[PDB]
DNA sequence: CAACCTACTACCTCAT
DNA sequence: TGAGGTAGTAGGTTGTATAGT
């Protein structure tokens, strides 16, 4: 019979350097840690678009409840909550009407239905940032139903709607994944949301039922988009409440090229982040990575300096000092060609460690008394280098679980490198709560490949791209 | 002196908005008493408010909602309020909240109609800004803002009865453990006894081919029939491994690595798996990655098993409870069963249609909990079982492989408290 | 494209 | 033909009720 370990459910910090559990819970409480206040909203849609995000802007200020506030609590106001204060009246906009999307969406390919109507906000965007001197925090991009709906794979147009023919047959796709990518050279932050989020009473189906229930869970999303909205602006929420400072943690990130005749070329990413994450994503270059016969990804000891260097020395101007620990995130076991490249660089000092995080399907922990799982936090050290963590489960404060069954643990393997097991998954459990687009008690993946596919989809989008380093706000 | 800051509020509608401003205010210097703080057990729950509304509170606060002017206590407990208010004779000594938007101007009681107002319905803060700065237009005595007393009641008032208690308890796992195994695995030089057509999967017995060998935990006179030519096959030439010298990883060589070892041993455990499986009474679902095994409808007593459910029926479909095994060595020898769900429309034919498997199985799959996920599936294994714990897994006409039902329990401290 | 988690197919794929 | 594995999709509804064989 062995026995596991809990780990304490470590505590992130808030404005007036108090600390709390729940993000959600000491902001109306606190507010953010270092606040700016004004926020210019940059609106880019249709007329129906405006008024939709002008009713909801115009409701943010009311309060909106959830359907069980004991789980979810309640949302008092954007200026009562942040102290920055966003007005309806507070708006830059540059149209797109619905005529121009009938012209250009109505094609018989996907690629270009989804590139013609990705033009048609990238000229709009830049030149409405460049001609007017307005500084706009965010630009907001409200795209209507019926292009999500007909921009993506898989999502054929009909034999009916076109008005232009391809001109060759088909011998990424995805919208706010390219629209994402053709603004990266100009670093501008953008957030998309459509009008079936923010107007969901207007669009039903036959039954004259909504078509996206959102009438238990309103409360919620204002905690989600209206803590997202803040960030891209300039101003981070909450650091981390306690650690010991200078650590780096790495996220690494791969991904396949299904359009290339070699199946290993894929687009690597590296992403860092501290106490912040804010953090900073270092795009790393194209090389054959993937193992079609052992199956996992692997790099070439060329990119791994070219790019941890590229990394660690904006770390060198971040903080004034080289990082004394570093740990290194990623989804597959590391081979030994591949650890000497990181050796090499790294500072005699500087202990290095990599870390294998599996969301595998290893065990299930069935509680032996009562219909409630067991509580999020047990952790089960077989031995010094592996251990299970129980990132799903319980919540004692929440009172409901985050896992709608028996949870499943994700499986953390020190695969190179030597340290203490028990300190990894105490600072594992902290890059839980430390994610800024949803404001939730915990995440079940860290966060340092919270977004690895998402990365990874901007990235092969576009390849003629030279993307330096940039912050995360300006990926999301 | 007169410095604590009651307010009265409607419970339990608006019971939410006392709990964001009075710990809002506590830390902005404020000495503030609500009903909401203190939790009482005292037979004189009016003495305390009475006493501390007549000689210590400086301003009384009102929540003009909808349920705020028709709840008993509301109007008594502002009584004494406008009986004090005659005392010290100040106008504005009672100012009230307006949080509710439907209330016309005609609803609102006509103690407070006529009252200087404010306004929250536009924005909370917006309210707050403009009622503060009358607290600096009438000197009320406030300490200087510190937010360190602010969360010392949240974590002591609403967070002190949901946090990590220390109930030690144990946890029931889906790993189960093997008993025994065979004492060796032995590999056979068959060379061209075995043709380079026949597939392994038809032995009958767990059969993997090598590069030059087939591995087997059957002995080499398990299988002439299936296979002949195996009659002149010598017992000398097959090289033999004792299994506990895999496992404890003592075994490694140049022409096989215990690594290597380890992963053939998993797959034949499952093919073993599957034999007896057809022995033991289940119906088989095809899956991507493995086979499932569920129990048809009736082949048990009221398709109950020990008092526990195995099979029910949604709607009109018929749904029944299932498993599909796998093995792993680290760090023990244990079998992996999980769980699964499989959907029929009369009892016995499968529904072909995986659109609805899926669809459907979450419909019901997420309302079970806990207990219903290992009350069935601490079921189904005992009905597998052979004897009263153990499984027989057959690999050999005399080498088996048993596996024991009862999963290995975890301990541990720090429990939640069960709702 | 609010977002998480957790299941499970078929597809394109390479390898043996 | 199956091996393993990885990345494409799909679907559900915001989750521990309360009447009643």
């Amino acid at each position: 019979m062995k026995e596991l370990i809990y780990i304490e459910e470590p505590s992130i910090l808030f404005a007036h350097g108090q600390k709390c559990t729940d993000p959600r819970d000491g902001l109306a409480l606190f507010g953010p840690l270092n606040q700016i206040y004004g926020i210019k909203s940059g609106v880019v849609g249709t007329q129906k678009g405006l008024q939709i995000f002008k009713s909801y802007l115009d409701k943010i200020q009311k309060p909106i409840y959830n359907h069980n506030n004991i789980t979810r609590p309640m949302f008092p106001g954007f200026e009562a909550v942040f102290g920055c204060k966003w007005e309806s009246q507070n708006i830059v906009f540059k149209e797109i009407t619905d005529e121009e999307i009938r012209r250009y969406l109505f094609n018989a390919s996907t690629h270009k239905r989804t590139y013609d109507l990705v033009t048609l906000f990238n000229d709009k965007i830049i030149t409405a940032n460049k001609n007017d001197e307005e500084r706009v925090d965010v630009w907001f991009v409200i795209v209507p139903e019926e292009i999500y709906k007909y921009c993506r794979p898989n999502s054929v147009l009909p034999n009916e709607l076109v008005q232009t023919k391809s001109l060759i047959s088909k011998s990424d796709a995805q919208f706010h994944d390219q629209l994402k990518a053709r603004l990266l050279e100009h670093t501008i932050p953008t957030q998309i949301l459509r009008e079936s989020t923010l107007a969901w009473r207007d669009f039903k189906n036959t039954f004259g039922a909504p078509i996206r229930d959102f009438s238990k869970i309103e409360g919620h999303l204002a905690w989600t988009i209206s803590t997202a909205a803040y960030y891209k602006a300039g101003g981070k929420p909450w650091k981390l409440g306690d650690i010991r400072p200078g650590v780096c943690y790495l996220g690494l990130v791969y991904k396949k090229i299904e359009k290339s005749k070699n199946p290993q070329n894929a687009c690597c990413a590296a992403q860092m982040f501290l106490d912040n994450g804010d953090g900073t994503v270092f795009k790393g270059e194209v090389g054959p990575w993937y193992n079609p016969e052992k199956g996992e990804y692997h790099l070439k000891p060329k990119e791994a300096k070219a790019l941890l260097t590229q990394a660690l020395e904006s770390y060198k101007e971040q903080n004034k000092s080289y990082p004394k620990e570093v740990f290194i995130h990623a989804r597959t076991r590391f081979n030994d060609e591949e650890w000497n490249a990181f050796n090499e660089v790294t500072p005699k000092n500087t202990n290095l460690v990599g870390v294998t995080i599996t969301k595998s399907k290893p065990l299930k922990l069935y509680k032996t008394e009562g219909a409630f799982p067991i509580m999020r936090g047990n952790a089960y050290i077989v031995d010094e280098k592996k251990a299970f963590l129980w990132t799903l489960g319980f919540v004692p404060k929440l009172q409901s679980t985050l896992s709608m069954e028996v949870p499943n643990p994700i499986f953390i393997e020190i695969n190179k490198g030597e340290a203490e097991i028990q300190q990894v998954l105490k600072d594992i459990l902290a890059l839980t709560k430390l994610n800024y687009n949803a404001c939730i008690y915990a995440d079940g993946e860290p966060v340092t490949l919270r977004f690895a596919n998402k990365i990874g989809e901007i990235l092969t989008a576009s390849t003629e791209i030279k993307t330096p380093p940039l912050a995360f706000k300006y990926y999301i | 002196m007169r410095n604590k800051i009651f307010i009265s509020h409607a419970t339990p509608e608006d019971d939410d908005f006392t709990r964001w401003l009075s710990l809002k205010l506590i830390g902005l210097g404020y000495e503030v008493w609500c009903d909401i703080l203190f939790l009482d057990k005292g037979v004189d729950f009016w003495s305390t408010i009475e006493k501390e509304i007549r000689e210590n509170t400086c301003k009384f606060l009102i929540v003009s909602s909808t349920a705020g002017n028709k709840r008993e206590g509301v109007l008594k407990e502002l009584a004494v309020a406008t009986k004090v208010k005659k005392h010290l004779q100040d106008d504005m000594f009672i100012i009230p909240l307006a949080i509710d938007e439907n209330l016309s101007y005609d609803d609102i009681n006509i103690e407070i109609v006529r009252l200087n107002a404010i306004d929250f319905k536009k924005s909370w803060a917006k309210g707050l800004q403009d009622l503060l700065d009358a607290f600096e237009k009438q000197n009320v005595p406030k300490k200087p803002p510190d937010h360190s007393k602010s969360n010392l009641l949240y974590q002591q008032i609403f967070l002190h009865d949901k946090q990590a208690i220390e109930k030690e308890e144990t946890y029931d796992s889906n790993w189960f453990p093997i008993i025994s195994f065979p004492n060796e695995l032995r590999f056979h030089r068959y060379d061209w006894r075995l043709p380079k057509q026949f597939d392994v999967r038809t032995l009958a017995f767990p059969a993997i081919r090598y590069k030059e060998y087939l591995c087997t935990f059957a002995w080499e006179y398990d299988f002439i029939h299936q296979l002949p030519k195996t009659e002149t096959y010598n017992g000398q030439e097959s090289i033999r491994i004792s299994t506990s010298d895999i496992l404890s990883g003592r075994y490694d060589t140049d022409f096989i690595r215990n690594y290597e070892c380890q992963r053939l041993i998993v797959q034949l455990i499952n093919k073993a798996f599957e034999l007896r499986m057809k022995d033991k009474n289940v119906r088989e679902y095809q899956m991507s990655k493995t086979f499932a095994y569920w129990i048809e409808k009736g082949k048990l007593e009221k398709d109950k098993f020990e008092k526990i459910k195995l099979v029910g029926k949604q709607k009109n479909k018929y749904w029944h409870f299932g498993i599909s095994a796998a093995g792993k060595l680290y760090p023990s020898p244990v079998l992996m069963v999980s769980s699964h769900i499989i959907f029929t429309m009369d009892g016995i034919n499968l529904i072909k249609s995986k659109s609805i498997q899926h669809s459907s199985r979450r419909k019901q799959g997420k309302n079970w909990w806990n207990d219903k996920w290992r009350e069935k599936l601490l079921a189904f294994i005992r009905f597998l079982s052979d004897d009263q714990n153990a499984i027989y897994l057959n690999v050999g006409s005399e080498e088996k492989i048993l596996i024991s039902n009862k999963p290995l329990k975890f301990f541990g401290k720090m429990s939640y408290v069960t709702p």
